[PDB]
Parts: structure tokens; C-alpha cells; sequence
């Protein structure tokens, strides 16, 4: 659980953009067709995406490249 | 090393924020409230005529 979202904020620094990035990641994990890249502690998708951003393995650019890779695969 | 009369304690929280960060300040604020309540209850301060 993310009591504070400071780490994600410095990872991508806007305090306004990480809301959008984490919303996109949480949508991907919640609608379907995606699995978390961080161990799951029975958290909701929200703080899971926040933890993924904090660990530095999710941002806007790599999300775009994964979307492009999925489009190229199909 | 003072008396901490609501002006030193806000100053010390401010310095904690400006030096350490956000989350250590949050932990510090919670612990300050806990210990303040505990030692106010231990103190037994009361008003009499």
C-alpha cells in the first residue's frame, strides 16, 4: 500500500501527469489483457500501478512503446 | 533542548519537511501526536480554583 506517492512523483515529476499514467496502467490491468510487473500483495490496481511507477519500470514512453509493439504483433 | 511551546514544534516540523522530505515528516507528525497525547495523559495536568 502506498501511504505517500512521493516516490512516483519524483520518478515522473508533475504531480498531475502520474495520475494519468497510473490511471492508464490501472485500466490496462483491470479491464484485462495485462498482468502486474510487480509482486501483488492483494492490493487494488491503483496502488499497484503507483508502485510500478515508483519502482521506475512504468512511464508514458514505455507504455507507448508497448502499445506499438502490441499493434505490430497483430 | 527547549520547551517546545507550539512555536518550536511547528518550526521543528518545518525543518523536518525542508531537510528530510515528505514521508519522514508524515511519520514524525504521527509519532509526535501519539507521544504528546500519551505524556499529556501521564502528566495529569488539571485546572483548579
Amino acid at each position: 500500500a502506498r501511504v505517500t506517492v512521493q516516490d512516483a512523483v519524483e520518478k515522473i515529476g508533475n504531480r498531475f501527469d502520474l495520475v494519468l499514467v497510473a490511471a492508464r496502467r490501472a485500466r490496462q490491468m483491470q479491464v484485462g489483457g495485462k498482468d502486474p510487473l510487480v509482486p501483488e500483495e492483494n492490493d487494488k490496481t491503483t496502488v499497484i500501478a503507483l508502485r510500478e511507477i515508483e519502482e521506475g519500470l512504468i512511464n508514458n514512453q514505455i507504455l507507448d512503446v508497448r502499445e506499438r509493439q502490441e499493434q505490430q504483433e497483430q | 533542548n527547549q520547551a517546545l511551546g507550539k512555536k518550536a514544534i511547528s518550526k521543528m516540523l518545518n525543518t523536518c519537511y525542508r531537510i528530510l522530505g515528505l514521508k519522514p515528516t508524515v511519520i514524525f507528525a504521527d509519532q509526535i501526536m501519539y507521544t504528546g497525547f500519551a505524556y499529556a495523559a501521564r502528566s495529569g495536568a488539571s485546572v483548579g480554583i
